[PDB]
């Protein structure tokens, strides 16, 4: 009677929302309006709608809503539990950092991965004291208004150059930092131009670019 | 303003199927399978968002998200011991023995589950092919074609060889050797100079090791 | 009580790693493994040859062992460390210290 | 005559992504096998004896350049207007003055 049961309730309850699914579409059809600058409200509905209804997609009906009230929302209340934690860190963390302290704090309604990342887009054009941030290898960074990588990229030089080269794991003690961002910081400096390679079994060193100082 | 009103409809709806079948979602592993493959054909993602229906009213979210997050620790307490690579398998058992032997049962699909949305993070998390089964990456790194044929051949043994490598791929010696001095930069395999007939490369995410998970957390 | 570390079970744990970072992590569980070795038999100083043969770094049923050259290599992280004193101008002999 | 500070300077061994560096990398590359076949007077080599060889092997002293990156080098040269060939696979080479 529960075996089975539940199968058959199931499809009732799915019936039920397939049908939610039809009319939401035609909803979308329902906005054939031609412009877009200044946020609207009629539309903001429309989101909450879909996002109760897991169709939360305008993945073509972006230029016709942005992303989310609630997650407008998130972002600041976001913006406020990780001023802290960014602080000790030296003004970055990983989006899985991040996910991973943010859930951590809640023992339920935790946040989904896309929760987070869409509260995160939009933390930017809100004027917000911290920023999303994605890097030529697609890893995802959360970092603070006051801190800059660039401004980074100098003192990197340095204590490279004080240790002669560095490989990540190398550098990631000595700044005390996340692998991953002394990576990226690493290979920000190459970008630059502050940085050159030595790729091996040894493992990947930078050294400071000498190809611009002797010639 | 139409469907707001058949939106409450159906939370009832839902409400009413959640306190007759909420323990099911749980007690029931091919159930909560079933549920999110009639989800799919609709077009709704019932773990797209904690903030989502299903989430809210089945505990769906909070499974799989807190399941995320297990995942990523078990794979940061062993990214040392394996590169950052690990199988399904042993990705399982220490996802087990982390939730306690007091029940709270997880399947190799769940698993799979969260790792496909611990992608929505971005660059990190990636599924790998091998053999039967698959490997789950948790630190970025590469991964050709070239570099998951010699991942398969390691299955079997733990490890792989030159030799071995050449004589089922017909590379040439530098195609090999490259393949295997990647691995080896990336942290993915160790030399071993005392095997029989040649250097042997053993991949500690391959070759079962396993005890133990202690104080590197 | 005293754990075998996984390393130990491992045959390339056996053979210094020509990539700096393992390398690195290799050497940091050699240290390790030796001190708690040290510890648990209660010895405060052996040779190398003893240390050479003992279980320490030989490994028979893995068949393998750590080659002369890099439990020299081990040693004199120990002893950069503070954990080790030579009793020897010939490196021979060695005291280990939990201190 | 001396061996260019590039060649004592690992991350010369090394194709560098970065598009200022390659570009010095590649000037030095090339005038530095301008200089050797100078004091070794061969002029006909191929691909996998450049290799053995210390110009593009810093053997007792730690990498070698790559196999695609002494192409690259190699073609810079002929468009530079020094480098014939010999077989059409790829292959063998050589050097004028």
């Amino acid at each position: 009677k529960n075996i089975s049961e539940a199968f058959e309730d199931l499809s009732k309850l799915m019936i039920k929302a397939k049908e939610m699914v039809e009319l939401s579409k035609s909803i979308a059809n329902k906005i054939k309006d031609k412009q877009g600058d200044i946020t609207e409200d009629e539309t903001i509905r429309f989101k909450s709608y879909l996002l109760s209804m897991g169709i939360a997609n305008p993945v073509t009906r972006e230029t016709y809503g942005s992303g989310t009230q609630y997650h407008m929302q998130l972002a600041k209340q976001l913006a406020g539990i990780l001023q802290v934690p960014l602080e000790e860190r030296g003004g970055i963390m990983s989006l899985t950092e991040v996910y991973c302290l943010v859930n951590r704090a809640r023992g339920m309604e935790l946040l989904s991965p896309e929760d987070l990342v869409n509260a995160c887009k939009m933390l930017e054009a809100l004027k917000l004291p911290l920023r999303l941030r994605v890097f030529d290898s697609g890893v995802m960074v959360i970092e603070l208004q006051s801190h800059k990588e660039e401004e980074m990229v100098a003192s990197a030089l340095e204590t490279v150059s004080e240790k002669g080269s560095l490989t990540s794991e190398e550098f990631a003690k000595l700044v005390g930092m996340s692998v991953l961002l002394a990576k990226e910081r690493l290979l920000l400096a190459e970008k630059m131009g502050h940085l050159c390679r030595d790729d091996s079994v040894e493992g990947l060193r930078f050294y400071p670019n000498l190809f611009m100082t002797q010639s | 303003a139409q469907m707001s009103k058949q939106l409450d409809m159906f939370k009832t709806n839902l409400e009413e199927f959640a306190s007759k079948h909420k323990q099911e979602i749980r007690k029931n592993p091919e159930f909560r399978v079933q549920f999110q493959d009639m989800c799919a054909t609709i077009g709704v993602d019932p773990l797209a968002s904690g903030k989502g229906f299903w989430s809210e009213m089945l505990g769906v979210g909070d499974f799989y998200y807190e399941l995320g997050v297990q995942i990523i620790e078990v794979c940061l307490a062993l990214k040392h011991r394996n590169g950052g690579l690990i199988t399904l398998e042993e990705l399982h058992q220490q996802v087990l023995k982390g939730r306690g032997k007091f029940a709270q049962d997880v399947s190799q699909d769940d698993l799979i589950r969260a790792i496909k949305k611990l992608k929505a993070l971005g660059t990190g998390f990636g599924i790998i092919p091998v053999g039967g089964t698959y490997l789950i990456q948790s630190v970025p790194a590469e991964l050709n074609m070239d570099h998951t044929v010699v991942l398969q051949l390691a299955e079997k043994n733990g490890y792989v060889t030159v030799s071995e490598i050449k004589a089922s791929l017909k590379w040439e010696t530098e195609r090999a050797r490259q393949v295997l001095e990647h691995l080896l930069k990336e942290g993915l395999a160790w030399l071993d100079l005392q095997a029989p007939g040649e250097a042997h490369y053993w991949l500690p995410a391959l070759f079962t090791d396993l005890y133990s998970q202690e104080i590197t957390a | 009580s005293f754990e075998w570390p996984w390393q130990y079970r491992f045959p390339p744990f056996f053979t210094l790693q020509p990539n700096v970072d393992t390398r690195q992590k290799q050497l940091a569980a050699w240290c390790s493994l030796v001190l708690s070795f040290c510890r648990l038999h209660k010895q405060s100083s052996m040779t190398v040859m003893e240390a050479q043969e003992s279980p320490l770094f030989n490994n028979v049923k893995l068949q393998r062992k750590l080659p002369v050259e890099s439990i020299q290599i081990v040693l004199e992280e120990l002893r950069k460390k503070g954990n080790l004193e030579w009793l020897d101008k010939s490196k021979s002999s060695f005291l280990i210290m939990w201190r």
